[PDB]
RNA sequence: UACGGCCGCAAGGUUAAAACUCAAAUGAAUUGACGGGGGCCCGCACAAGCGGUGGAGCAUGUGGUUUAAUUCGAUGCAACGCGAAGAACCUUACCUGGUCUUGACAUCCACGGAAGUUUUCAGAGAUGAGAAUGUGCCUUCGGGAACCGUGAGACAGGUGC
RNA sequence: CCGCAGAAGAAGCACCGGCUAACUCCGUGCCAGCAGCCGCGGUAAUACGGAGGGUGCAAGCGUUAAUCGGAAUUACUGGGCGUAAAGCGCACGCAGGCGGUUUGUUAAGUCAGAUGUGAAAUCCCCGGGCUCAACCUGGGAACUGCAUCUGAUACUGGCAA
RNA sequence: UUUUUUUUUUUUUUUUUUUU
RNA sequence: GCGGAUUUAGCUCAGUUGGGAGAGCGCCAGACUGAAGAUCUGGAGGUCCUGUGUUCGAUCCACAGAAUUCGCACC
């Protein structure tokens, strides 16, 4: 009841902080993937997962997730930028859908329908 | 918070027995035994107008069973044939013979037990007994009583669904051995669970 | 795209005795209300004070068959017009092509009588207008045409209406088959039970 | 054949030394179909005991509402520490549009054209106690007749 | 709070702008936290005092030695002599080995049986291999009892918090 | 449009919490994961992720980039000063705002009118032509101001007292 | 209106679904 | 048409062209503890991305295929 400690975290359970910082446009974007990285020890550890770099010009250095299944997210690409970090991800402040180019993304998932877009299978 | 007989533990003052019998030393256990069976068998026989008091009484450990029903009228059957068959199956486990003695429940409205086996009948309709349930009770009402407290528990919704409900269409003094009170019960299912009405009928003062 | 079965699956939740199959055996003893219609649920369902208009949209949606598309676009020029909620809507849904050819009895059923509308089997004064939605105004004309007249559906209908309530607002010819509304439909004797306000009121909440 | 109807009602129960206590409380409306309109609250022990003590409060004389024919013909003062309030009749024709919040003190009596939703608080008791104790400030027609006459 | 300069002896005064970022609360009024408050008290709380527990030796359960290898849950006021009031047949933990998974116990039908007393040799116990002695009550000679069987389909259980 | 030939040739996605709206059988262990305000998952996950059915609706179904919704907020038209924020210890005078209220007079603003602008697709109403929804439209109107003048005098400002 | 008889005591996790 | 490096325990990566391996984090555990931590201890985790042949013997080699990737031959 005395607020300032009290408003951090009290009784919601989505607890709205999410820190995201940066703008000079837009958030939803195009990506080149710069510099690839799939270092640093964490707590979560993060398997495959080839989080890199992307050469934004908004006053600082930045990071974004991989954002869908299918191993080859290489450096020579340039994707789709979009909201969504995850607890798991320090840094980042990005996720993408990343099927575009040759990066393919989701691989025979019948299951995938109109959140990924894929056709029918065996009716 | 608690439960609270008021009959059983008063039994000469306005609340008469279940069984009054006498075996001594050696001798109780078949009896009480029996006790159970003879009871299990009456109540299926009664059921299509129920039984309100199921008096056993043993004159000589043979058994003078003495039976509080709505409608005496198809137990003793199109005259004498159903009165034979319950004195044989009745008497066979005891192994000494079982008079059989009928008694009408008096109007089932005013009763000790036909308050809970009226509410508990509805709930093999399926459908939203709630619509009968006070209904039922507030009509019984009319026709005897001072006060009466009503509790349902059991699993009366749906598919997980398990939950209890409470209702007092009068006042009643919870336990006084002196009052015309009664408590009872009695026990139904759904195809999902249990629903066993409770009740407290504080039918008169003294 | 309205819907077309199972038909009776729309009377064990709209309710009883509506039009959809007004006509042989399946009406109260398979409908199931008062049975149990809806069985896993039956021992204590609830309502809301929404969700009660809600059923009552899905009654006028159901019993006439139309789309989410009409209700909106009856609605729009209804905050134009002058009346009540009842008039406004109601009444056009009582009086749309497919639904006064069914209230004549060139049709059994409030579900045939569409399909019926869409054969090029009725006109408006001349007008073969399949387009269902064309509402028919007081004192000009609504038949069956030549060659579908007296073809079995309608005596299955103009036979089996003769026993019941034939209302006043239209005036038909059951020998010759064709008619109009003599008058617009009154809240009154509109014969629908539904409480007529209710539809447009659950935009407001 | 009067009608009888809760509004709002309260979680009250707090902790203590010691462990938790409850309680069951309610605010309900009644009225007579002709114009007759009233409120009372309880508590009780139990549920419907409060709901029933609660009614039986409500049932108290009703005040005759200036209606003529469906619906009435001023904006009477609600006044309340800022509801402020006033409900808007409509053109006796359309139905009772009003905040379903108070709705019901109107529709106990079947007024069927009087609109208006919860004004300056998002409260059910705020606006149901400014109502009735300014309805009891009503004028007839012979009465704002006499205050332009005589 | 500064990034032009109006003023100021320099520190600052004063405009109160803005990069960007992000999720509600300030006020009432209600708590009572176990509280060497004011105050009312009161109890071996404390008194005045009585008998003592202790150091060394003895009956003994954890820890901890590490033993070949170790069984729970015991850790202030809500726990002590464990539950165990007999942890060497013991109501079996457990270390095992010897049998099993309708098992020790108990039914509804199918074909059949009279129920038991006494030693000899094996075997750690469960169980194994023999030798003699016996034959009951109704009695429709039917159906079975006391009471023992093998063969069917259904079918058995435990302190788990 | 009129005969043959056949229901023939024409549908599906969100998903299923709770928001308008239908729920369970199961999985993987704050894994992978939606992430809008809420809510979900911390080995019993109603929508994460699979599946069974069914649902909202049907050339549609969810959702997205922005911003007001609901929500009352820059307020001549629309306002709160105990609160968010909220009469700034303090007023020497320089411009500025309100200048005491009525007679005889005046109409520039006040208000009503006559006449002009707004050819044609408005907004807002009807009547219709196509089979007709649409569409194609025609007819009926309303436009604060500004113009040029006729008036009517209660304010706004003036003029003489 | 003189009110220091010693200063300190780790995170959890309690929390009987739900519309009314 | 080039052919080279990195890929190691669930993660990170030391280092390794033949005797086939290594630390912390994280994971589980014998207790203390309702469960953990204070105090006090225990277990691993893989034949180094893998498969045919070499070879007495493979992560290693010859050799092909996978993942991270590289600039040039590419027009």
């Amino acid at each position: 009841a005395t607020v300032n400690q009290l408003v951090r975290k009290p009784r919601a359970r989505k607890v709205a902080k999410s820190n995201v910082p940066a703008l000079e446009a837009c958030p939803q974007k195009r990506g080149v993937c710069t510099r690839v990285y799939t270092t640093t020890p964490k707590k979560p550890n993060s398997a495959l997962r080839k989080v890199c770099r992307v050469r934004l010009t908004n006053g600082f250095e930045v990071t974004s997730y991989i954002g869908g299944e299918g191993h080859n997210l290489q450096e020579h690409s340039v994707i789709l930028i979009r909201g969504g970090r995850v607890k798991d991800l320090p840094g980042v402040r990005y996720h993408t859908v990343r099927g575009a180019l040759d990066c393919s993304g989701v691989k025979d998932r019948k299951q995938a329908r109109s959140k990924y877009g894929v056709k029918r299978p065996k009716a | 918070g608690q439960k609270v007989h008021p009959n059983g533990i008063r039994l000469g003052i306005v609340k008469p027995w279940n069984s009054t019998w006498f075996a001594n030393t050696k001798e109780f256990a078949d009896n009480l035994d029996s006790d159970f069976k003879v009871r299990q068998y009456l109540t299926k026989e009664l059921a299509k107008a129920s039984v309100s008091r199921i008096v056993i009484e043993r004159p000589a450990k043979s058994i003078r069973v003495t039976i509080h029903t709505a409608r005496p009228g198809i137990v003793i059957g199109k005259k004498g044939e159903d009165v034979e068959k319950l004195r044989k199956v009745v008497a066979d486990i005891a192994g000494v013979p079982a008079q059989i003695n009928i008694a009408e429940v008096r109007k089932p409205e005013l009763d000790a037990k036909l308050v809970a086996d009226s509410i508990t009948s509805q709930l093999e309709r399926r459908v939203m007994f709630r619509r009968a349930m006070k209904r039922a009770v507030q009509n019984a009402m009319r026709l005897g009583a001072k006060g009466i407290k009503v509790e349902v528990s059991g699993r009366l919704g749906g598919a997980e669904i398990a939950r209890t409900e409470w209702y007092r269409e009068g006042r009643v003094p919870l336990h006084t051995l002196r009052a015309d009170i009664d408590y009872n019960t009695s026990e139904a299912h759904t195809t999902y669970g249990v629903i066993g009405v409770k009740v407290w009928i504080f039918k008169g003062e003294i | 795209a309205r819907y077309l079965g199972p038909k009776l699956k729309l009377s064990r939740r709209e309710g009883t005795d509506l039009f959809l199959k007004s006509g042989v055996r399946a009406i109260d003893t398979k409908c199931k209300i008062e049975q149990a219609p809806g069985q896993h649920g039956a021992r204590k369902p609830r309502l809301s004070d929404y969700g009660v208009q809600l059923r009552e949209k899905q009654k006028v949606r159901r019993i006439y068959g139309v789309l989410e598309r009409q209700f909106r676009n009856y609605y729009k020029e209804a905050a134009r017009l002058k009346g009540n909620t009842g008039e406004n809507l109601l009444a056009l849904l009582e009086g749309r092509l497919d639904n006064v050819v069914y209230r004549m009895g060139f049709g059994a059923t409030r579900a045939e009588a569409r399909q019926l509308v869409s054969h090029k089997a009725i006109m408006v004064n001349g007008r073969v207008v399949n387009i269902a939605s064309y509402q028919v105004s007081p004192n000009d004309v609504v038949s069956i045409r030549e060659k579908a007249k007296k073809q079995s559906r309608v005596k299955a209908a103009l036979e089996l209406a003769e026993q019941r309530e034939k209302p006043t607002w239209l005036e038909v010819d059951a020998g010759k088959m064709e008619g109009t509304f003599k008058r617009k439909p009154e809240r009154s004797d509109l014969s629908a039970d539904i409480n007529e306000h209710l539809i447009v009121e659950l935009y407001s909440k | 054949e009067l009608q009888e109807k809760l509004i709002a009602v309260n979680r009250v129960s707090k902790t203590v030394k010691g462990g938790r206590i409850f309680s069951f409380t309610a605010l309900t409306v009644v009225g007579d179909g002709n114009g007759r309109v009233g409120f009372g609250y309880g508590k009780a022990r139990e549920v419907p005991a409060a709901i029933q003590k609660a009614m039986e409060k409500a049932r108290r004389n009703m005040i005759n509402v200036a209606l003529n024919n469906g619906t009435l013909q001023h904006p009477v003062k609600g006044v309340h520490t800022g509801s402020r309030v006033f409900m808007q009749p409509a053109s006796e024709g359309t139905g009772i549009i009003a905040g379903g919040a108070m709705r019901a003190v109107l529709e106990v009596a079947g007024v069927h054209n009087v609109l208006a939703k919860a004004y300056g608080s998002t409260n059910p008791i705020n606006v149901v106690r400014a109502t009735i104790d300014g309805l009891e400030n009503m004028n007839s027609p012979e009465m704002v007749a006499a205050k332009r006459g005589k």
